[PDB]
């Protein structure tokens, strides 16, 4: 059988289950690194956004995001509080006396000042409430709030 | 001399009139100032 | 039961695929580094602007004189300063909300 | 002469009135400034 | 005759002294009320 | 009627294509998960801002005194409160419209 | 025929209709998963947008989107209604009497108050109508409305 | 003396006038505040 | 004049390319359907908002009284209502221009 | 010549001009569908934009785009016209007579009312012209117009 | 008595004046409202 | 004594004059307040 | 003589009593009208 | 010095690559045509809006009466009309700057 | 040597420098068209932007971009100039004479009118300068300028 | 120990991959050049707009007269001009911050 | 052994470690250029942004970015300073004298002018502080600041 | 004597009747002008 | 009795004076109202 | 009668004053309108 | 007697003629100044 | 008859007084109008 | 002639009265101007 | 005649008053303009 | 007789000269105060 001799001369025993397994193993061992990198980027950006934190390339922005602050306490904003103008603290009403000790001595009875103080407080609330309501209603709109 | 006593009596009457007028004008001016200040403060507030 | 060179050809094809996909991984990591650099630059610019703005307010500072205090205390209701502070707190909350929303939007790069 | 004494007394009374009026106008001015500042804040906010 | 004129002149000056002492008070009160109203109006 | 190794080569090519396309599918699912995470973060930020804003209004609350009621009732027409409520309803409708439009725009990620 | 023997020694019977069918079957069985994933993402985002609902990764945002609300009833906005300032309810006009029982007793006839109330109602409408018209006209513009 | 009785009667009349004026000014102030609040809402909205 | 299996290999390569490119075509059509869905949702949201806004105006409707007509007619020039209608027409034109520009911008998806 | 016999045994006659033609024909027959789909999408979106119309997936938005309107006639905007407040129509000036028939009878001569009406018309134009000019100048800016 | 007749005549004249003044003030108020409405439109537009 | 009766008659005449004057001034002030309030309310409304 | 002076003084005081009783009413009415107008103007 | 079919296989591979890259070129040209169409539509919309806006101003036209000229000339300084024209020129410059910036931004499509 | 005969029977002389050269030549001859198309698109868009001009697909927008204008002369904006309201031209001050020829003849001395005209000119400048400064400072912000 | 033509086929495959990846590199460099051109055009447009705006202010220039100086000096506090200059400095800082943020955003092209 | 002769006739000695090494070497020698180009673009844009500088294609924008300026000193903005309106410099208060030398000579005591100057300075601060605070709070919002 | 007093009293009352008939017209005209000016000013 | 005729003559003279005064005051008040309305309308218009 | 001639002369003088006042008020109104228009432009621009 | 009364009546009427001729000028000047001030104030 | 000449002399004196008064009032009213117009124009300008 | 000396004395008294009145009115007007300017400046400042 | 001399003296005094009033009103106008300019800057900024 | 009338006429004119010299000062002071108040009010 010369056919058998020629076939044996130009033939190498190759197994599909070996070559396929090796190729798939290498491809998986590198695709796992690919997926790990993608998931790491996603986790870093999410942690920066929600305050959990970031590791790796984004670790340097942790200090900056902590300086920005969360909730309503912004350390970047609190710098302006040191220069905030000083304003008087509201106290009880004291009547003002004109010409004290003289025959023309009259004083503001301060009974109507309290009524004015009540209506002023009401107006200040209605203004602040409307401001906050419009502030929340126009968050997606690129407007000052 | 009755004239001197009469002048003194008229002076005393004028003084008591001045006292009553001062009381009334103080009341009136106090009320006016109170009303004016209330109106001004409310107008500025709103 | 195959001719010579077929296994070598298959190994070469696998090697080519592995090398190309590794190049793709390297380029992906480069892109992620670019995104991190962009975020860092944006936050640094905000911080620098804040620093400049805070400095200007020292020079022009002024205070209400001793007078006019009596009238302000005469009229001031109990909820004026709370309203002012609520407005300031709302301003700060909106600022940090905008910053965080921009950070979230950086997920599309 | 009584006339000059009366005129000086009137001038002194006017000076006292001026001082009291200055004090009261300062107080009322402070009140007006306070009202405008604490309404302007909220108004400009919105 | 002359004594009567002297007495009349003296009595006249005495009455002028009293009239001035009255009018100063009356005018002072009037001007005080006027200035009080004017300045309380101007200050408010 | 072909030489040995050709069917094995064709099977190897098909296997390579299947593996690569499966990797592509996995990466696509990762991207969809990223989009879902972004949407969740955006909505959570909005809800947190709302919570903070609602809390501030408790302290500064105040009411109109018993007086001034007579005059307001003297002048108030029948369509004042309806107009105020219409304005508030318009504000709410515009807010939810903006939110829904942003959700729609998230289709481009 | 040695040619025939050598040909038979190095030949394997391969059918095109088998290899092609197998490859196409595998590729289709995975491409259907690809298309299903794409369509699922599209359906989830559309359901979140129009209120139908989402399943899978986006199922967690269903609660948030339900809290936002639809139409004009926003549960996020209704939180402010509890703190809404109280305002008087409009009633019929009652004349005001000055110095009741005294010789100087005069009262506001309230006949002109109704005319003023009518013109005030008209002005309030024209303001609200213009506000709503401009609100709808400036929806795509990033402006407060 | 009739003068002091007349002055006291005038003062009492002035006090009654002041009370009535305070009531009426409070009502009118409330009306003004209502008008400004319900016009400001729509005006600021737009 | 070639060995056996070469034409079969070439046919297999062509078949693979055709199948892959057909998959690409199917995915492209899916993307176009996604864009159409997005446009439909956007326009539907606009229409719904319009419907809600038009409904509110029925309740708060009011009319100018019979009085005050004489004065308004006394002062009103010939070009007041034309100016008001020109303003309204400008508002409508800008609205539809914005809508059409958004539709144009949908070409980048 | 055994060489010739062995060569003939393991050789199949294949023509380049046939395999190349077949592959190119199939690839072109599918790439034409690809290009047709791209051009159809482009045409649909352009027709929606400029009012020509769309067919296929975008055919459902034709009704919505027709409802939006073109030019300045927006059927979505014309809904507000039904609720438009009624305003008086401008007519010629009629003098107002005070105390008609009485010895104190005076009337507004209405000669200056026409001058005021002219200056009012001028002011209304200058306001509307400036509004329209700024409206067109700020179309790309996200501002109300 | 002539005095009461004169007073009643004066009161009637005052009533006529009041009616005419009410009519004229209504007309002028309408004019003012028209001016403000047709200027506010254009002003708020811009 | 006719003087006492004459004084009483003049007092009664003065009282009736005061009554008529009070009626007329009440009418006039009521009309003035109504017009002023109408003008103020309309001015604030627009 | 003296009785005539006493009667004249008494009659004079009786008339003063009546003049005061009249002027109080007149002045009260005038001041009432003035204050009424002033305060109704100030309040509005 | 190679077996039969290798050169034919290499030629087939080159032909496949050339055909695929030509398809890519055709699709690129299609995309460029799409960008040109988008730019044309955007500019056409702007021109149409301008045409409509210019037309409205003819009807409502009005002129200052012969009176009031004396007072205006009495008060008018030498730099009032120049200031008005400077404002108009600034408006036009900003408009064309925005248009050109949008054209520049079309480079990202 | 049967080995030599069999080797010669199944061997074709192929040169690497020919096949490689042919493939690279075809690929370059098509990649040059690719690069030319990319550069042509870039040049067309740049020319449209900076006013140099465009050729090819973008040639149709040359007319539109020329109509928009460059610098500050916009032919689209100059259409509004035809309808610009007419305003008086500023001239020298002429005093106004009241009751000319009568014993009560007084005239405005117009000496203070010039001072007012100077301060008015100053105020108009400070307003226009501030407007232009803020206009340039807020170009990137989507605000009216 | 392989048949003839296998090494030549492998070399051809490597050559094809190298040529294709070089083409990709060339196209990447073309894209970077496009981004640079866009940035240059944007900055040039800003500079030209600035040049035009600065020129207009020469004509309309005016000065406060010699009078009114006494009153202004009578009232002017020590921190008026510092406040005006602080406002101008804030305007300039915000402008350059916006420009730099746009330059940063050009990283996404 | 004819099998050995036939095997030797159609076999070439090829080494995997040579072909793999050559292909990987070429691919790496070109991928390093790819990565260098990417990193160069990144560095150029970052240097333009933060003021470090750019080289290559972006080198031409260095002059433009230097003209824009950094910090708060913008050479583009300083052009407006030359045309800045001239304003008086604040000095100490000088009383104003009416009718100097006449019996009706009165002068403003300037004691209250200083109090007004203090309250004016306070108001100017509170306005500037609020402006700066809102300016920083609305930087991401597309609003004038 | 008594007849003269009666005639004087009658003539006096006749003149009072005429004086009243005149003053009513004069006062009516004055008050009319005053109220006319006041109300035309208030209404505008 | 000449007194009755004299009183009638003075009454007629007073009546004609009243007529002339009414004409003049009507002219003056009409002009004042016209000027005031023109100023008010122009002020509100701009 | 001199009275009617004097009244007619006064009426003519009043008419002349009214004409001159109308001219001057028109001029001043034009000036006010010009000031507001040329300040409103710049103010609304910013 | 009668001639004296006639002369007195004539002289009286002559003086009335002169008094009227004076008062017309005085009243005209006063009213002119008043109206001038009023209208120059109203117009400005 | 000296009375006629005396009346003529008083009339001439009254005429010259009227002339002087007219000159002074023209000066005063001109200054007042100038100041008022300056204040109004400046107030409207800023 | 005592009349000439009496007239001179009354003239001197009138002159000194004028001096005192000038002093008082200068004080009053200065205070009024100061208060008015303070109120105006504060109102314009806020 | 003393009358014309007195009238000329009064006119000269009025002219001096007018000059001083013009100076003072110019100063006060400058102050008002300064206040409005330096408040408008900050107000428009925000 | 005639000398007495001449002396009375002369004395009358002398007194008129003094009355004018007084009234000019009084009227000047009054008008000065009035104009001072008016112009200081108008200027502020």
């Amino acid at each position: 059988k010369m056919a058998n001799a020629n076939k044996g001369a130009m033939t190498e025993n190759a197994d599909e289950n070996a070559l396929q397994s090796d190729a798939k193993g290498k491809l998986d061992s590198v695709a796992t690194d690919y997926g790990a990198a993608i998931d790491g980027f996603i986790g870093d950006v999410s942690g920066l956004a929600n305050g959990n934190g970031a590791t790796g390339d984004f670790a340097g922005s942790n200090s900056q995001m902590a300086q920005v602050g969360d909730g309503d306490n912004s350390p970047l904003m609190n710098n302006f509080r040191q220069y905030l103008p000083s304003l008087p603290q509201s106290v009880e009403c004291r009547p003002f006396v004109f010409g004290a000790g003289k025959p023309y001595e009259f004083s503001i009875d301060c009974d109507k000042i309290n009524l004015f103080r009540g209506v002023f407080a009401f107006l200040l609330y209605v203004a602040t409430f409307m401001y906050v309501f419009s502030t929340f209603a126009n968050i997606l709109r690129n407007k000052e709030s | 001399d009755p004239a001197k006593a009469a002048f003194n009596s008229l002076q005393a009457s004028a003084t008591e009139y001045i006292g009553y007028a001062w009381a009334m004008v103080v009341v009136i001016v106090g009320a006016t100032i109170g009303i004016k200040l209330f109106k001004k403060f409310t107008s500025k507030a709103s | 039961p195959v001719l010579l060179g077929i296994p070598l050809l298959l190994r070469f094809l696998g090697f080519l695929l592995v090398t190309l996909f590794g190049y793709l991984l390297t380029f992906l990591k480069k892109g992620f580094g670019k995104i991190a650099i962009a975020i860092s630059l944006f936050l640094a610019l905000i911080i620098g602007l804040n620093s400049i703005l805070v400095g200007y307010l020292s020079d022009i500072s002024a205070q209400l004189p001793s007078d006019f205090v009596q009238g302000v205390q005469l009229i001031l209701p109990s909820n004026a300063l709370p309203c002012f502070y609520v407005i300031l707190s709302v301003k700060a909350a909106i600022f940090i909300f905008d910053v965080k929303q921009k950070i979230v939007s950086y997920l599309d790069w």
